[PDB]
C-alpha cells in the first residue's frame, strides 16, 4: 500500500530527458489508395526526420518528386533516397560539415539512431573516398537495418532512446547528444556552424 | 551562394574528385562573362537613385489607388518602405552580376518571398511593375552583352515573383 | 571483437615478433580446457530463463520499493524493461565466457551503461545487485551440470565470477 | 557522358529548375574552349597511326624484358593487343576533346580499369609510359591553348593509371 | 544524359573509329551557332511564367469542360497539378534545346506519361493541346529581337518546334 | 579479427540471442583443428629466417631486371624492405594459424593492400612468386593436416594479391 | 476527407487497434453536433443565391477599380466567374457542415489554392471580403449553436486565404 | 532452417566472400558432432511411443484437475491432441539432432508459439512438465556425448516455453 | 536456405513422420564423406581467382566479338561486370557444394538471371559457355589438390559438375 520513496511516474524519465515525443516515436506508413490528406502527413514526417527539423521554404519544396509519390511511381523509401541525394540535404548537412559530422547526421536522419562504433565511421568514410556521395547515401538506404525496420512504406523514425537488438551501450547516451529537443534542429545556419556532437574520443 | 565557381567545386567535392578540365572550362566561362557583368553592375549602381525613384512612381501610376488614403501606398512610412524594397532588389541584382550567379538573389530575396508577401499583404504585381520599369531604363543605359546580363537578372526576379 | 587467441596476436604484433613458445603454451592450455568451457557456456544457456527468474524473485524480495507504486520496476512497462536488461547482461557474460576475454562484455554491454542508467534515473546499485544475484544462480548451474564427466571446473567458475564482477563494478 | 552541357542540365533537373544565367555562363565557357579543343583533336587524329606506333615501341624500349619469350610483350597476338589498347586511349582522348568533358574517357576507359587490369595482369606502368611518349610528341605538334587541352586529357589518363 | 556532341561520339565508338572529318564539321557548325542557341534557351527561361500563363488561359477558354465540376482540372488541387505539368514539360523542352538532342525530354519527361494519364483519367488530347499552345507562345519569345543582335534563327526555331511536337505526340 | 569464435558470437549478438548448440558445435570445430594449426605455426616459425631468404632470392631470379641499377630490386635499402615484407607475410600467416581464422591476415595485410601497392609501385607478382616459393618449401617441412592448414593460409594471400 | 469519424478510424488503424471507448466517445460528439450543423447547412442553402449576389457586389464596392475597363472585375465573363467562385465556397461550406469536418473544404478549396491564385492573378483579399460579407448576413439568419458552426467554417476559409 | 552449414554460408554471402578456412573449421565441428547426434536421434525415435505415453500421463498426474470434467485434459479429442503435440515436440527434437542445428525446432515450434498458446489457452507448464519427464527417461537411455546432445535440444524447448 | 540434412527433414515433416532408417542411412553416408567434401570446397576457394582468369582467357579467345567494339564485354566497364558475374556464379556453386544441395544456388544466384540478361542484351549462351569453362578448370583443381590423401572423389566431382550444369541451363 505505501508508495515507493523515490516515486517517479512512468514516463518521468522521458519527461526529464525531453524525449517524450520520440522515445516511442509514432510510425507513419504510406498506405495504398492514400488520400491527399494522408500523403501530406507522410511528406511532413519525411521533411522533419530527413532534414533534421530545419525549415524548408516553399521555393525549396521538391514538388516533382512528390508527384511520383502521389502517383505510386516511387515508394517512401525511394523518395527518402531522392531527398538525401538532393542539394537540400547536401547544402545543410554535407557542404559545410566534416565527414565525421556528416556520417552521424546520416545515421540520425536515415536510420534514426547514433553511430555504434568508430568502425561505422571508418566504413562510411572509406566508401565516400572510393565512390563519392551518392554511393554513400545508398548504403544507409540499402541496408538490412533500413530494410527490416522501415522497409518500403514506413517513413524513418527515431529508434534510439529505445533498446535495439545490435545496439552498443554507448548508443543511448549518444542519441542524447544528438537530440536538441523538439525545438532543436541540425542547422548549418548557426554561429559555430556544423560541428561534431559525437567525437572520435567518444567512439 | 550559388556561383559558377562554387557549383563546380561543390560537384567535385560530392564525387570526391580533383577538379577536371570539365570544371575548369565552366570556370573560364564565368571569368570571360565577368567583364560584361561588371559593366552592367557599374551602370546600375551609378543610376540606382534615379532608377528607384522612377520605379516607385511607376507603381503609383500603374495602381493609382495605392496612393489614396486607407491604402498601402498612402503615408510616408509606407512610401519609404517601397523605396527601400526596390533598392534592395537593385542591390541584389548588382551583387548577382558581380558574383557570376543568381545565388545572391536566391538567398536574399527568393527564399521566403511568398510567405513574407502573404503575411504582410504585399502584392507581387507591384514589384513586378517596378522591375519592368527598371528593365526599360536599363535598356537605354546598356547595350549588347552588358544589357543581356542585366536583363537576365531582372527577369529572374520577375519570374520568381510570378 | 576480441578473444583470448586474438589478444595474444595483437600483443605480439606490437612487438613485431613471432608468438613465443611460452605464449604458444598458454594458448595450448586454453585449447586443452575447451571442452569444460563449452560445458559451462551450455549450462548458462540451458538454464537462462531460470537464472533470470530466480534472480528477479530474489531482487524484488530484497527491494520491495522497486515493485511498489512509483518504484523503478513499477508498472508493467518498467518491470518488463528490467527483466529485458537482466537477460541482455547474462547474454554478454555468456559471450565473454566462450571468448575467454571480457572485451565483448566491456565494449558492447558495459560502456555507457552507467550513463544510460543515470540519465534514466534507474538506481545503478540495484542493477548491480541484480547482476550479483544472477551470478549466484548461474554459478550453481555451471558447478552442477547433469550427465557431465566429473572434473575440477574451479578455474572456469572463477573466470565466470570475474565477468559478473566486472559488470557489477561498471554499472555501480 | 559528363560534359559541361550535360552537367549543367543535370544540376537544373535535380533542383527541378529552369536553366538560369549561372548555367548558361558555364555553357558559354565550353563553346569558347571548343575551338582549341577541336584543333587538338584534329592533330591527334591525323597523327594517330604514328603516335601509336611510337608509343608501343617506347614501351618495348622502356621494358626490354617484355619482348623476350614467355613474356606479355612477346608474340603477334600480344603485340597486336598492345597497339589496339594504345589506339583506344588515343580515340577516347579525341572524343573527350570534342565532347567538352572527361566523360568519354571516364565511361569507356576509367570505369572498371583497375579490375580489368588485375585480372588480365596488365601493368599500369606500360600504359603510363606510352601516354607519356605521346605527350612529348603532341608537344611538338601543338602549341598554346590546343596544347593545353591535349595535355589535360593525356594527364587525366596518366593520373587514373597512377 | 546525352547531348549532340556525345551522340556523335557514341556512334563513332560503335564503329570503333576516330570521328570522321564530316562528323567533325557538323559539330563545328553547332559550335558556330552556339551563341544563337544560348539566346533561344534564355528566351524560354526568361519568359517561362508568361508562357505557361498564356497557354493556360487559352486552354481553359477553349475547353470549358476541364474547369467545370466533374472536369479534370476541377477542383483547385487538380488545376494546380495541371499547371505543374505544363511547367515540367516546358522545362524539359528547354533542356533539350540546350543539349541539341531530344533524349533528355524522352528519357525523363515523356517515358510512361501517356500511361500515367490514362490511369488517372486525364484527357491526353487536352494535355497535347496545352503543349501546342505553349509552343506558339514560346516560339514568339525566341523570335522576338529583345535587344539581341538581329539574325536568322530559323533553324533553332524549327528545332524547338520538333521538341514540342515530340512531347505532344508522345502524350496524345 | 575474424575467427571461428568471434564469428559465432557476432551472429548470436546480431540476432540478440543466447549462444546455442549450433554455435557450440562450430566452436568445437575450431578447437579440434587447433592442434594441427599449432603444429603448422611452430614449423613456419622455426624455418621463418630461411624461408624469407629463399623467397627473396626467388623473386630476384624470377625477375632478373629488378636487381639491375635504377630498379626496385637494386640497393641495400630496397633489398632490406623486401626481406621485411616477406617476413611480415610469414608472421601474419602464423598468427592466422593460431587465431583459427583468416582475420589476422585480413586486418593487417589484405585491407588497403591494393592502394598501398599502387602508390609505392610494388608489384603483386613479386609477392606471389615469394609466397609460392614458401609453399613449396613448407610442403617439404609439413605433412597431412598441418600441411593442409599451412597451404590454406598461403593460398589466401596468393588469391588476395591476385 | 477529414471528418471526426475518419480521423478516429485513422488513428486506430495507425496503432493497429480495434476502436475503443476513447474513439467512440469522440464519434458521439460528432453525432450530437450534427443537429446544429444540419440547421446551419439548410439555412445557408436556402439563402445561397442571395448570399452570393451580395458578396460579389461587396467586392465591387470594396475595390472600385476592378469594375473599370482592363481590370479583373470588368466584363460579363469575369463577373460570371466571380459569382461561380463564391458559389463554390458556399457549396463546400455546407458540405463541411454536413460532413462534420473541414475535410470537404480542405480537399476542394484549400489544396492547391495558393498556386492557382498566383497563376490566374486572383487576389485572396477579394475572396476574404466576400466571405466576411456572408458571415455578417449569416449572423442575421442563424443563432446560437447553428451560428457557431457556420462561423467556424467561414473563418476556416478566411484563415486559409490569409 | 538454421544449421551450422547454412549459417556459415549465410555469413559468407552477406560479406559477398568465398568460403574460407574459418567457415570450413566450423563445418568440421558439425560433422564430428553428427555421430553423437545420430545416436541420440535413433534412441529417441525407437522409444518415441513410450516417451509420449509417459509424458502425457505425467502431465495428468502433475495437474490432476485437467482430467476432471469441463477441463481441457478431459475427453478423447483433448487427450488425443495432447499426445499429438508431445509427439510433434519429439519429432522436431530428432530433426534438430540430425540437422545439426536448432533451426528445425525454431521454424516449426518456436516461431508463433506464444500467440498460438494464448489463443488456444494452452499452458506452457503442461508442455514443460512433459518435456521434463522425457528428459529423465532419455537420461536412462543415453550416456555421455549422445546424452548431452539430446539434453540440449530438450532444454532449448523448455526455455522457449518458459 | 537449405542443406542436404535440412532437405530430408522437410520431406519427413510433410509426411508428418520420424525420419526413416533409409533416410537416416543417406545422411550417415554424407557425414562419412564429409572430409572429402571439405577438401573439394577448399580446392575451389583456394584457386578461385585462377579459375575465373583461366575461363576468361578462354572465353575471349573463343569469342573475339565480345571484346571488339559493339561486343558485350566492351568497354572496360562491361568487361569488369562480366568478370564480376563469373565470380558470383563460382561463389554460389562453391556454397552449393558445401551445402550438398543446389537450392542456395537456385534461390540466390539463378532466379531471375535469364530475364536480367535478356533485358540487358547480354548473350546468355556466351554466359553459359563461361560457366562451362569455369567448370572444367574448377574440376581440375578438385581432381588434383596437393598433399591430400589419395582416394576416390568421383561422386563429389559429379555433384560439382551438376551444380555447374544447373547454372548453365538456367542462364541459357
Ligand atoms: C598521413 C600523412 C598521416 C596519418 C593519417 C591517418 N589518418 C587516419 C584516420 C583518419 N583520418 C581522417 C581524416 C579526415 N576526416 C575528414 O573528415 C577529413 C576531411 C574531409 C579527413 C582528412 C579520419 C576521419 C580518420 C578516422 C577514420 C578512418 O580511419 O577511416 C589514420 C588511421 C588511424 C587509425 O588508427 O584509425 C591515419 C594513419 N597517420 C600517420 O601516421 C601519418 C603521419
Ligand atoms: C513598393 C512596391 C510598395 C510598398 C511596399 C511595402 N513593403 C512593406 C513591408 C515590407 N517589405 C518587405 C520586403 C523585404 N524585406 C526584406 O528583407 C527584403 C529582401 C532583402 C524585402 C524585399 C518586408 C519584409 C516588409 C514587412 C516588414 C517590414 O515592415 O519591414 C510595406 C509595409 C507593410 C506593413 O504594414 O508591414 C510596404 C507598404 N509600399 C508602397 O507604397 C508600394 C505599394
Ligand atoms: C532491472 C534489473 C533494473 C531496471 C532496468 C530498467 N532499464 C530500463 C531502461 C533501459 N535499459 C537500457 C539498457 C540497456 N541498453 C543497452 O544498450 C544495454 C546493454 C548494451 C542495456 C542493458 C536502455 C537503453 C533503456 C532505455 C530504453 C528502454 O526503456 O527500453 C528501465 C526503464 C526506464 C524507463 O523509465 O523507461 C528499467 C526499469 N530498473 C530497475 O528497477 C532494476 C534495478
Ligand atoms: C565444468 C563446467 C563441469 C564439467 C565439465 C566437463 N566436461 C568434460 C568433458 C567434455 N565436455 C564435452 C562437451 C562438449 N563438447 C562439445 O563439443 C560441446 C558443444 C557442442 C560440449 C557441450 C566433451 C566433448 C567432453 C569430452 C567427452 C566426455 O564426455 O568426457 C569434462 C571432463 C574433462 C574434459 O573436459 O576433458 C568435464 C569435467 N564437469 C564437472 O565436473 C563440472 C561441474
Ligand atoms: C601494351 C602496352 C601491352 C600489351 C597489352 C595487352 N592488352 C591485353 C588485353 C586487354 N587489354 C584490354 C584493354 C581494353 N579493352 C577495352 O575495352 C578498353 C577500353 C575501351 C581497353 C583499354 C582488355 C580488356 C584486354 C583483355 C581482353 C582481351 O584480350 O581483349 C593483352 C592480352 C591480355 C591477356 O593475357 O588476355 C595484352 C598483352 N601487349 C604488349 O605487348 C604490351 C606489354
Ligand atoms: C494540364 C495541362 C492537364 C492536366 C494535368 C493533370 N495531371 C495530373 C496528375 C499527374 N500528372 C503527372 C505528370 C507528371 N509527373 C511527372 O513527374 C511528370 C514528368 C516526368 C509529369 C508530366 C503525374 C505523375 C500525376 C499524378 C500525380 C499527381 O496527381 O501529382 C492531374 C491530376 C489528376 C488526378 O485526379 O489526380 C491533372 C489534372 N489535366 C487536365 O485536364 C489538363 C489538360
Ligand atoms: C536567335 C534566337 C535570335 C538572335 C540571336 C542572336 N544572338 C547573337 C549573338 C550573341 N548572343 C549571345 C548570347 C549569349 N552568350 C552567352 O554567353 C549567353 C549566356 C550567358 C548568351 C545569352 C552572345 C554572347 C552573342 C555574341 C555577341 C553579340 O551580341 O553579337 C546573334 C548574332 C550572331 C552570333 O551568333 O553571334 C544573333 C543572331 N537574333 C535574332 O534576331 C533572333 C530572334
Ligand atoms: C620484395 C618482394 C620487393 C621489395 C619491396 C619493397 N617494399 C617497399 C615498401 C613497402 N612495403 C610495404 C609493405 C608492408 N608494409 C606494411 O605495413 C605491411 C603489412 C603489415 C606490408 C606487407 C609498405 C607499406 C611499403 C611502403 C612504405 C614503406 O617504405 O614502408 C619498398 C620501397 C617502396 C618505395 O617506393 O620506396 C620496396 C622496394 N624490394 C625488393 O627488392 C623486391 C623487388
Ligand atoms: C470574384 C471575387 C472575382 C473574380 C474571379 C475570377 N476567377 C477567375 C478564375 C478562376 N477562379 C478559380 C477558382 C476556383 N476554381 C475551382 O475549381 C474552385 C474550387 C472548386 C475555385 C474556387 C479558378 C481555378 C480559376 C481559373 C481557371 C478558370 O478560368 O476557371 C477569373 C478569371 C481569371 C483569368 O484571368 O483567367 C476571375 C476574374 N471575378 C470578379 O469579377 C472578381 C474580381
Ligand atoms: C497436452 C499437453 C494437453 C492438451 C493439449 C491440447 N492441444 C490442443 C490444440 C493445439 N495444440 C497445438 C499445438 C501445436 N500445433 C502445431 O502445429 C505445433 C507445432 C508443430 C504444436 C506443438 C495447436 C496449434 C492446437 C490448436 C489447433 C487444433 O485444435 O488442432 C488442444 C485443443 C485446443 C482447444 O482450444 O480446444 C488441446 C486440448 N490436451 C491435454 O489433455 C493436455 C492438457
Ligand atoms: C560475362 C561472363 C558475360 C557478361 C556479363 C555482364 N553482366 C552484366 C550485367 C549484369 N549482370 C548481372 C548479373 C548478376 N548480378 C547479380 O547480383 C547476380 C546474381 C543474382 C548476377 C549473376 C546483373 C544484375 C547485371 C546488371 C547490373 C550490373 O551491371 O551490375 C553486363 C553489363 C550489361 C551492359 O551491357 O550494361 C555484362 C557485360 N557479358 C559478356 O559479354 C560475358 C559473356
Ligand atoms: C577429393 C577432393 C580429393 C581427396 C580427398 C580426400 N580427403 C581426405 C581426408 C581428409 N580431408 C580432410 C580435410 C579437411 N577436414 C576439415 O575439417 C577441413 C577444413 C578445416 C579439411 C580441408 C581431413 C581432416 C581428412 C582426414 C584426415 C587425412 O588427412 O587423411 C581423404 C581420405 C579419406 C576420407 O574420406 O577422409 C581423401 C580421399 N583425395 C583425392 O585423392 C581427391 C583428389
Amino acid at each position: 500500500l505505501r508508495p515507493a520513496v523515490g516515486g517517479t511516474a512512468e514516463a518521468a524519465a522521458q519527461k526529464q530527458l525531453g524525449i517524450t515525443a520520440v522515445a516511442p516515436a509514432s510510425v507513419v506508413e504510406l498506405r495504398p489508395n492514400a488520400s491527399e490528406e494522408d500523403l501530406q502527413g507522410v511528406l511532413r514526417a519525411v521533411y522533419r526526420q530527413v532534414l533534421g527539423n530545419t525549415y524548408v521554404m516553399e521555393s525549396e519544396r521538391p514538388t516533382q518528386a512528390e508527384s511520383l509519390l502521389r502517383n505510386g511511381s516511387i515508394s517512401v523509401r525511394e523518395f527518402v533516397r531522392r531527398i538525401a541525394k538532393s542539394d537540400l540535404y547536401k547544402e545543410r548537412f554535407f557542404n559545410k560539415a566534416s565527414n565525421n559530422r556528416f556520417i552521424e547526421l546520416n545515421f540520425k536522419h536515415l536510420l534514426g539512431r547514433a553511430p555504434y562504433n568508430h568502425g561505422e565511421i571508418q566504413e562510411h568514410f572509406g566508401l565516400y573516398h572510393k565512390a563519392g556521395y551518392d554511393v554513400e547515401i545508398d548504403s544507409y538506404i540499402d541496408s538490412d537495418e533500413y530494410i527490416e525496420t522501415f522497409g518500403e512504406n514506413i517513413v524513418p523514425y527515431f529508434r534510439g532512446f529505445k533498446y535495439q537488438t545490435n545496439q552498443s551501450a554507448g548508443g543511448f547516451p549518444r542519441m542524447v547528444k544528438l537530440w536538441g529537443g523538439d525545438a532543436g534542429s541540425d542547422t548549418d545556419r548557426g554561429k559555430n556552424g556544423q560541428r561534431t556532437l559525437v567525437t572520435t574520443k567518444d567512439l | 551562394m550559388k556561383t559558377v565557381i562554387t557549383e563546380v567545386i561543390a560537384s567535385a567535392d560530392s564525387q570526391g574528385r580533383f577538379l577536371n578540365n570539365t570544371e575548369l572550362q565552366a570556370a573560364n566561362g564565368r571569368f570571360q562573362r565577368a567583364t560584361a557583368s561588371m559593366e552592367a553592375a557599374r551602370a546600375l549602381t551609378s543610376n540606382a537613385d534615379s532608377l528607384v525613384k522612377g520605379a516607385v512612381q511607376e507603381v503609383y501610376n500603374k495602381f493609382p489607388y495605392l496612393t489614396q488614403p486607407g491604402q498601402m501606398g498612402y503615408g510616408d512610412t509606407n512610401q519609404a518602405k517601397c523605396a527601400r524594397d526596390i533598392s534592395h532588389y537593385l542591390r541584389f541584382i548588382t551583387y548577382s552580376l558581380v558574383a557570376g550567379g543568381t545565388g545572391p538573389l536566391d538567398d536574399y530575396i527568393v527564399a521566403g518571398l511568398r510567405e513574407v508577401n502573404r503575411t504582410f499583404n504585399l502584392s507581387p504585381s507591384w514589384y513586378i511593375e517596378a522591375l519592368k520599369h527598371i528593365k526599360g531604363k536599363v535598356g537605354s543605359q546598356l547595350s549588347g552583352q552588358p544589357l543581356t546580363e542585366a536583363n537576365a537578372y531582372i527577369d529572374y526576379c520577375i519570374n520568381a515573383l510570378s | 571483437m576480441q578473444d583470448a587467441f586474438t589478444k595474444a596476436i595483437v600483443a605480439a604484433d606490437l612487438r613485431g615478433s613471432f608468438l613465443s613458445e611460452q605464449e604458444l603454451n598458454q594458448l595450448t592450455n586454453l585449447v586443452k580446457e575447451s571442452n569444460k568451457r563449452l560445458d559451462a557456456v551450455n549450462a548458462i544457456t540451458g538454464n537462462a530463463a531460470e537464472i533470470i527468474s530466480d534472480a528477479a524473485h530474489k531482487l524484488f524480495a530484497e527491494q520491495t520499493d522497486l515493485i511498489r507504486p512509483g518504484g523503478n520496476a513499477y508498472p508493467n512497462r518498467r518491470m518488463a524493461a528490467c527483466l529485458r536488461d537482466m537477460e541482455i547482461i547474462l547474454r554478454y557474460v555468456s559471450y565473454a565466457l566462450l571468448a575467454g576475454d571480457a572485451s565483448v562484455l566491456e565494449d558492447r554491454c558495459l560502456n555507457g551503461l552507467k550513463e544510460t542508467y543515470v540519465a534514466l534515473g534507474t538506481p545503478t546499485r540495484s542493477v548491480a545487485r541484480a547482476v550479483q544475484l544472477m551470478k549466484e544462480t548461474a554459478i550453481g548451474y555451471v558447478n552442477s551440470p547433469s550427465g557431465v564427466t566429473r572434473g575440477d571446473c574451479s578455474a572456469l567458475v572463477n573466470e565466470a565470477a570475474t565477468y559478473f564482477d566486472k559488470a557489477a563494478a561498471s554499472i555501480a
